[PDB]
Order: C-alpha cells, then structure tokens, then sequence
C-alpha cells in the first residue's frame, strides 16, 4: 500500500557512520 | 491544543520504514540509519528555525543515547542533560529516558517511565507505532514533558535559573 503523500525519511544512499559523524558534529 | 501539537509534529517529521532491534548488526544498521536521517532532518530543521530546545548524539553503535536541552521562560535560560540506551528487544512500548540534571528533583516515579510523561503520551504511542523512532519519541514525550514541567516547576518552586551562578 503506498503512501506517496505521508513524509519519508531523507535516505539517498548515505552511510551510518557519515550520518552519526553529521550528527554529533551539528551540536 | 494537545491532539494538534502533536499533529504538526508528525507532519514535520519525516517517516520511517525499519523497526529492526540492535540484535543483528546489519539490521540496525539500517534502522538505527533511517532514524538518524529522520531525527537530522528534524533537528536541521528546528536548529536553522532558531527553534532549538534539545541536541542529541550516540556513539558508533547507537546503543546508547545522550543529549542536553535548554528552555527559556520569564526572560531566563535553563539547561538539562538526557542519556538512555536502546533495549536489546526494543517492544512496541516505548524506550525511557533519564536526566540526572533533575535525578532528584522530581519525585521517583514507578519503576518504568522516571520522567517519561504517560498521560496522553503512552496512549497515542501505543495507539500508534507503525515506525515511530526516536525523533517522534522526543518531541511527542520529551518536549511535552519539559513544556509542562518548566512552567509548574518554576511556580511549584523547584527548578531556577543558572545565568546568577556564574555571569
């Protein structure tokens, strides 16, 4: 069942360790 | 305004698909990775806002959780420090929090939700987690929490502000 209208999350290939390194480093 | 807050959030927030547990590596890998996009869009978001109330980070295994948060009321500035790990089941029913900054000051509460706010938080959780994660968690339980805290507190006489004990 889709849901073209609901949000989804900003997933484009990215790697775990980039994401929690932006992260932390946002502050 | 309480079932409208917490809409607005949802519909700021951007969902997820995995609820896979810290079990299997690669599985949480997964998960753990659409929830960190999640959870920095969010903060993105609010933080660029000059909206911010929390920061939270985790180290390389996500198993463990910490953060502060700051709130602002009658021309002051608090602050308060959070830190929590992930259950290795991770059920339908909610993670828990903790704040030592307040470890003591609120009363200690039933062995299961310390400063986790139940009142229409665990229904509407319950009711719903189709792929709630953390970033829901947060700002459906913990910005609730301290929007309702900050203002009894300060009246009740509990929590003051820290600017006096330095400059």
């Amino acid at each position: 069942g889709m849901s073209v209208t609901e949000l989804t999350v900003e997933d484009s290939g990215e790697s775990l360790e980039d994401l929690m390194a932006k992260m932390k480093n946002m502050w | 305004m309480a079932d409208e807050a917490t809409r607005r959030v949802v519909s700021e927030i951007p969902v997820l698909k995995t609820n896979a547990g810290p079990r299997d590596r690669e599985l949480w890998v997964q998960r753990l990775k659409e929830e960190y996009q999640s959870l920095i869009r969010y903060v993105e978001n609010n933080k660029n806002a000059d909206n911010d109330w929390f920061r939270l980070e985790s180290n390389k295994e996500g198993t463990r959780w910490f953060g502060k948060c700051w709130y602002i009321h009658d021309l002051l500035k608090y602050e308060f420090d959070i830190e929590f790990d992930i259950p290795i089941t991770y059920p339908t029913t909610a993670p828990e929090i903790a704040v030592p900054e307040l470890d003591g000051k609120t009363a200690k509460m039933y062995r299961g939700g310390k400063i986790c706010l139940t009142d229409h938080f665990k229904p509407l959780w319950a009711r719903n987690v189709p792929k709630f994660g953390l970033a829901h968690l947060m700002a459906l339980g913990l910005g609730p929490w301290l929007a309702v805290e900050i203002p009894d507190l300060i009246q009740k006489g509990v929590i003051q502000h820290k600017e006096k004990c330095n400059q």
